[PDB]
């Protein structure tokens, strides 16, 4: 079995501006099987309404998947993407940097 | 969604006959033949979804997808070739839409034909008197009786397997008083040395 | 117009964990999803509103039908895939079918299959033949194949079917597959690196390439993803390494919907 | 490898009686379908069932329903039985729906016939008629004729015996009856058929020749207030011997 693990990017809708309302996405693609749970944190802390579109399918039989909530950066908040799959021995943490 | 085909086809036994099926459809996802005898079940014969001709013994069936049209050509004809053909298309969503069907009628090949009329025996337990008509050739038609006490049936073709001998027949019969086998057949056209054997 | 595309997939899963379907079929056109069904809802729903705005209700019950007839026969195919390999536990199953329209009116279409997120068998409909990988995809291949009607079948669907579809559902949603949003298109600097970023366009095929002095870089160039954005529009970037001890005339070229661009940095 | 069976092969009903056809497969397939077939129209799906557990309208499913009941079976219900109703229904089966070029295994067939009343319910009347004498010195054959007049509804199979068997060769029973009054909607029937042998065959004095007519109408349950016996499915046969 060849087993693909997760590519996690996270990054904003629009470029971000401190104060100004804008949306961090977390997409997480290229991985099989299907199983997957991914989480946005907050300071360390996972993020209650968070929106994902449906599974997807690509052209190499790997899924993609786009995990989004609406926020406002600040200076002192830090966001990452928590993300756990059969491949990973422990969930991986992407911190969003701009 | 539409489609035709004749609704009823006449070719003489060892002949040739094409059997037309048109469609109107939206999208096209094959075409099927199908043969039914009298009574009895469809059963499949062939089918077709790219164009051009497919063989199959002395069947073989065409398709043309752009003029949505295919036909079913059965070639050296048999009387167990008898039956009705139905034609059914798939749709875009693979339902199956049907023809009418195309009754198929052969006409035997008499060799030695041989017309004649014939009084058979009255039985016993019925009233009614019953000529035969019989060994004539396969051009000839019988009409229905046109007198509404006189009863006359179609055109039937019997083969006696054992003797390799196939022969044409239909008979007529009635409880009247007046009737007589040399008038039983009057409305018909039958041949002209058709056999009246003589009465007692 | 631009170039289109149409597929569904399938996704079958043998021992799946409590929760999740064992049957999954979504299709799209480009992109974008437009309808879906799953062995948990048994129901095919569309994912597109100019998908259920277009479609009648008797359209999603027919479909419905044959997608839960579809189920079980995938269902039966993994169990005879997992068998025949000797694999115990929970493996997965896949189907991709569809076609393209391309832009100058010429047309391709494909089916495959995967067991394992890996290529099983691959269907060749110029040869009406089928493509596989190992001896239990051979099996397969030769019981296919003695259906011929079942090749011919495949090969009018993908070329005359498929195709018709696509031109269907393009009219359907026109508003939104054949609209052009240019794409916004900066340079920044960030051991020093110049990162030429895109955003807001769509649809999302772009081409982002760095330049240096007038020739093409691609073995030094560094490419990020196509990503969407979450409100139909997409971004991309491409970065590459400057030159701390020279200086060159770096510019950058992104092509988009025909259309030409090209940043020289100063 | 009994192919696709359904019961019964024929059946008389009065308006607003309850009937269910049943239907088998011992092929595997997993797609079931139930159509009717009526002069001058294609094949009319009712309903149908994709699979094992799911079945959906056809084109004409008012005044039906289904049950798939299993794999193997699946059968077509008439809740109230109406004159319009009255057809041959015919069950098939394939491998899969919409998955290529899979044909249809038909059934036998069902001939349904709906009345008003039962009162216009008849069994036929048999008779044979034995060879002409100017056809033997003729032709050198012999040519039986097996009349079955005055039955209804088309209820009938026709069948010659020689010598208690069952014999095909030298048989021409008609494919359609005959009206005896072709104006009236309602008009009896009437059958003919031939057996033709040999003059040598026909002159054998034990030679035992015999029609038979299977007629299928009322039953037990069937309400009857006629004067004349009641039309009860039955077997009417008449014989005749060689002469030499
Ligand atoms: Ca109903
Ligand atoms: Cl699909």
């Amino acid at each position: 079995m060849i087993q693909r693990t997760p590519k996690i990017q996270v990054y904003s809708r629009h470029p971000a501006e401190n104060g100004k309302s804008n949306f961090l996405n977390c997409y997480v693609s290229g991985f099989h099987p299907s199983d997957i749970e991914v989480d946005l944190l907050k300071n360390g802390e996972r993020i209650e309404k968070v929106e994902h579109s449906d599974l997807s399918f690509s052209k190499d039989w790997s899924f993609y998947l786009l995990y989004y909530t609406e926020f406002t950066p600040t200076e002192k908040d830090e966001y990452a993407c928590r993300v756990n799959h059969v491949t990973l021995s422990q969930p991986k943490i992407v911190k969003w940097d701009r | 969604q539409n489609i035709d085909q004749p609704t009823e086809m006449t070719a003489t036994e060892g002949a040739i006959v094409q059997i037309n099926c048109t469609y109107q459809t939206s999208g096209f996802n094959g075409l099927f033949w199908y043969q039914q005898h009298a009574g009895e079940a469809p059963t499949f014969l062939s089918y077709n979804v790219l164009d051009g001709l497919e063989e199959k013994g002395r069947f073989s069936s065409f398709l043309s997808r752009s003029k949505g049209y295919s036909y079913l050509l059965l070639k050296e004809l048999q009387m167990k070739d008898s039956a009705s053909y139905l034609c059914a298309v798939k749709d875009s969503n693979y339902q199956l839409i049907w023809g009418a069907g195309t009754k198929l009628i052969i006409k035997p090949d008499i060799q030695n034909p041989d017309p004649a009329v014939y009084q058979l025996r009255d039985s016993k337990s019925s009233d009614k008197s019953v000529c035969l008509f019989t060994d004539f050739d396969s051009q000839t038609n019988v009409s229905q009786s046109k007198d509404s006490d006189v009863y006359i049936t179609d055109k039937c073709v019997l083969d006696m397997r054992s003797m390799d001998f196939k022969s044409n027949s239909a008979v007529a019969w009635s409880n009247k008083s007046d009737f007589a086998c040399a008038n039983a057949f009057n409305n018909s056209i039958i041949p002209e040395d058709t056999f009246f054997p003589s009465p007692e | 117009m631009r170039t289109h595309s149409l597929r569904y997939f399938r996704l079958g899963v043998s021992d799946p964990i409590h929760g999740v379907p064992e049957f999954i079929s979504v299709g799209y056109v480009d992109s974008h999803p437009i309808t879906t069904y799953d062995s948990v809802t048994r129901q095919k729903e569309p994912r597109a509103p100019w998908m259920a705005e277009n479609l009648a209700p008797d359209h999603w019950e027919r479909y419905t039908q044959l997608l839960r007839g579809w189920q079980q026969m995938f269902k039966v195919e993994l169990k005879r895939l997992q068998r025949h390999y000797n694999h115990s536990g929970s493996h997965t199953y896949q189907r991709m079918i569809g076609c393209e329209l391309l832009e100058d009116g010429s047309t391709t279409g494909f089916l495959q299959y995967a067991y394992d997120g890996q290529d099983f068998l691959i269907f060749n409909k110029d040869t009406l033949s089928w493509l596989a990988v190992d001896n239990v995809a051979h099996t397969i291949k030769q019981a296919w194949e003695a259906n011929q009607h079942e090749l011919l079948y495949q090969k009018n669907w993908l070329e005359e079917e498929c195709i018709a579809w696509l031109k269907r559902f393009l009219e359907y949603g026109k508003d939104t597959l054949q609209r052009t949003e240019p794409p916004l298109v900066r340079v920044n600097r960030k051991v020093t690196a110049l990162f030429c970023k895109a955003h807001g366009f769509y649809p999302p095929e772009i081409y982002m390439t760095w330049m240096k002095n007038g020739e093409e870089i691609v073995q030094e160039i560094d490419y990020g993803d196509i990503l969407p954005s979450g409100d139909g529009t997409y971004q991309a970037w491409a970065s590459i390494e400057l030159d701390p001890q020279s200086s060159n005339l770096y510019s950058c070229h992104v092509e988009h919907s025909g259309v030409h661009m090209v940043l020289q940095v100063p | 490898n009994a192919g696709v069976t359904q019961t019964p092969k024929f059946q008389v009903l009065k308006t607003g009686q309850s009937m269910t056809l049943q239907c088998a497969q011992d092929m595997n397939h997993n797609s079931m379908y139930w159509y009717r077939q009526d002069p001058g129209m294609g094949l009319r799906l009712i309903y149908y069932s994709a699979s094992e557990g799911t079945t959906d309208k056809g084109e004409v499913p008012n005044g039906y329903n289904v049950s798939r009941l299993n794999k193997r079976e699946f059968s077509l219900r008439l809740e109230s039985a109406a004159p319009s109703q009255t057809s041959v229904y015919f069950c098939a089966s394939s491998v899969w729906t919409g998955e290529g070029s899979g044909e249809l295994f038909f059934g036998e067939g069902s001939r349904l016939t709906v009345l008003e009343d039962l009162k216009n319910v008849f069994p036929p009347e048999v008779a044979v008629f034995e060879p002409s004498e100017a056809e033997i010195s003729h032709t050198q054959k012999a040519t039986l004729v097996c009349l079955a007049t005055g039955f209804y509804p088309d209820h009938v199979e026709l069948s010659w015996w020689v010598n208690g068997k069952e014999v095909h060769s030298g048989v021409c029973t008609d494919p359609q009856p005959l009206k005896e009054q072709p104006a009236l909607n309602d008009s009896r029937y009437a059958l003919s058929s031939r057996l033709r042998v040999s003059a040598t065959f026909w002159q054998n004095p034990r030679n035992h020749f015999r029609c038979q007519v299977q007629f299928y109408g009322l039953s037990e349950n069937d309400e009857w207030t006629q004067d004349r016996a009641k039309p009860v499915t039955q077997i009417v046969s008449a014989e005749a011997w060689g002469r030499a």
